[PDB]
RNA sequence: ACGAGACUCUGGCAUGCUAACUAGUUACGCGACCCCGGUCGGCGUAACUUCUUAGAGGGACAAGUGGCGUUCAGCCACCCGAGAUUGAGCAAUAACAGGUCUGUGAUGCCCUUAGAUGUCCGGGGCUGCACGCGCGCUACACUGACUGGCUCAGCGUGUGCCUACCCUACGCCGGCAGGCGCGGGUAACCCGUUGAACCCCAUUCGUGAUGGGGAUCGGGGAUUGCAAUUAUUCCCCAUGAACGAGGAAUUCCCAGUAAGUGCGGGUCAUAAGCUUGCGUUGAUUAAGUCCCUGCCCUUUGUACACACCGCCCGU
């Protein structure tokens, strides 16, 4: 429809990227706001084609890890769907906005590197990658040998990480790295 | 990387050497000229040398060559060294002779010559680059 | 204490041990005259923003 | 034995070397400045 | 002059080009049900090649634009597009006392030859088990297991001179593994429209060494074979072991790639935890450096030349 392309049954507009740095490397809006995460692909042909890929698709692809779950994109889009329906019942907010703030408040601003161990700044594209990767890994471990299902652990990760609630696997790994980077800055 | 081998270039150069006047700018028109003027048993090699024939053609209109010898560079070049000027810089009226080139011409038959102007001497015996 | 920003005006190659730190000429957003050179971890294209947690450190160039 | 070449293939191959480019020689072009009409019957 | 390249194969497209009862499609008569109309891989057929098969030609060149390049050689973008760096094969000079005399009726010499080291038959052995290593397969579960329901592949093979061992439809009987009639095919004709797995949809199971895991092990039934015990394989029921993501160390890998899940071929009387191919679902991270390990140039140093796994000093 020319009105608004609603993400299955979710919002496109009123999803602000409230950080003035990561506004380019967050695809949620206007030209990349689609009915599903699932795309043709072809974002891994060039260097900076991977940034324009929608984050629902980035978090979809990031969730299929550890051998047995490899190439199960139809399972992971369904995990995203369930964990998105859960957030609207538990929070009272558009899950895309809660996701946007979760990615932005998870990406580490500094890191350490062997030049000897010296602190450097972090690229905004690595901030988006590490934010997505740490959130999916926190959800992955949280639902291992547990009655709490993957969509329930994934939603609890993204609520705690949007809040900076400190119970997140992603926030605890982020606060560790920034402190350890500061140790030799 | 897309460097053409010597095989491509020394087939393209001699294609322009013989058939310069037939050629043009765009790749497609003179790919078809390369059909008859060159026996090529490879359509990738044909399009490679045709592509270079166009690139070598574009740079000919800017001026000089590697050594291709187009027949209208020769007209111009010959017109520059079949050159006849008017009364110029060996047919002078005043020659500025030196203080002691005067008295060396006085050693010869040309002592008091008609049309020389003895330059006043250059005081400050200073012609060497300073050391350092 | 402040947390400041800086936009990438020019890339200066790639340093580090394993070739991982991109050396970058960044421009501050308080003064658009004040430039420093910064080491960045992760993939950087020319004309994006970085978050500087200390705005004082200036890296060793080559 | 590297076989020698003929356009037929009586002595060896029929295709040349793929690297071989035989740029055939042109004739001596006669050109005027005076327009000639070549009408005959 | 060789090698690189050029080359050959393969992949991508072509509503344009050529042709098809051993490929189809569209329209049409007929047939079935259908609440004027839909579906039909139900029957038959006058056009056509969009799908299919394999032919011939085109098509793509850094060609157009913009920078940088003394600046030719070129490099990076962007448009246009089926592709703006597909994947293989082939592959020099000079070598290694690599491996093969168990591929050869290619093989010098040495040893045997009716006391066999020749040749076949009857049995055993390569599998033996206090241990130590390498390649693998299944897993440690809930992103899961079990039981139903739903919908799609692509590479190949086939009646063997020896040569039987093909591939298998359909219908009966058997819980099953299988058995029995009756066909089709030397194959774009039949298996076959190759109804493959995973995935998808619904059920139960509930963090428990549990319905995770299925080793070991007891009893019984057919098949192949002349013959199965040290169990050829396969079916059923019972038995229900370690293992809670694996120390030091360490391997492979940058796009339809890794990884998961199946299916062909070879081996094959019997037969895939192997190998070689094919499709399917389909990522993370990187566009870099010489820090490790190694490679190629140029200087440089050398007491090294079976060339650093070198040479060499003293008690």
């Amino acid at each position: 429809t020319p009105d608004i392309k609603l993400f299955g049954k979710w919002s496109t507009d009123d999803v602000q990227i409230n950080d003035i740095s990561l506004q380019d490397y967050i695809a949620v809006k206007e030209k990349y706001a689609k009915y599903l995460p699932h795309s043709a692909g072809r974002y891994a042909a060039k260097r900076f084609r991977k940034a324009q890929c929608p984050i629902v698709e980035r978090l979809t692809n990031s969730m299929m890890m550890h051998g047995r779950n490899n190439g199960k994109k139809l399972m992971t889009v369904r995990i995203v769907k369930h964990a998105f329906e859960i957030i609207h019942l538990l929070t009272g907010e558009n899950p895309l906005q809660v996701l946007v703030n979760a990615i932005i408040n998870s990406g580490p601003r500094e890191d350490s590197t062997r030049i000897r161990r010296q602190a450097v700044d972090v690229s905004p594209l690595r901030r988006v990658n590490q934010a997505i990767w740490l959130l999916c890994t926190g959800a992955r471990e949280a639902a291992f040998r547990n009655i709490k299902t993957i969509a329930e652990c994934l939603a609890d990760e993204l609520i705690n990480a949007a809040k900076g609630s400190s119970n997140s696997y992603a926030i605890k790994k982020k606060d560790e790295l920034e402190r350890v980077a500061k140790s030799n800055r | 990387g897309r460097v053409r081998t010597k095989t491509v270039k020394k087939a393209a150069r001699v294609i322009i050497e013989k058939y310069y006047t037939r050629l043009g700018n765009d790749f497609h028109t003179n790919k078809r000229v390369c059909e008859e003027i060159a026996i090529i048993p490879s359509k990738k090699l044909r399009n490679k040398i045709a592509g270079y024939v166009t690139h070598l053609m574009k740079r000919i209109q800017r001026g000089p060559v590697r050594g291709i010898s187009i027949k209208l560079q020769e007209e111009e070049r010959e017109r520059r060294d079949n050159y006849v000027p008017e009364v110029s810089a060996l047919d002078q009226e005043i020659i500025e002779v030196d203080p002691d080139t005067k008295e060396m011409l006085k050693l010869l038959d040309f002592g008091s010559l008609s049309n020389l102007q003895v330059t006043q001497p250059t005081v400050g015996m200073n012609f060497k680059t300073p050391r350092g | 204490q402040p947390i400041k920003l800086a936009r990438v005006t020019k890339v200066l190659g790639r340093t580090g041990s394993q070739g991982q730190c991109t050396q970058v000429r960044v421009e501050f957003m308080d003064d658009t005259s004040r430039s420093i050179i910064r080491n960045v971890k992760g993939p950087v294209r020319e004309g994006d923003v970085l978050t500087l947690l200390e705005s004082e450190r200036e890296a060793r160039r080559l | 034995i590297m076989l020698p070449w003929d356009p037929s293939g009586k002595i060896g191959p029929k295709k040349p070397l793929p690297d071989h480019v035989s740029i055939v020689e042109p004739k001596d072009e006669i050109l005027p400045t005076t327009p000639i009409s070549e009408q005959k019957g």
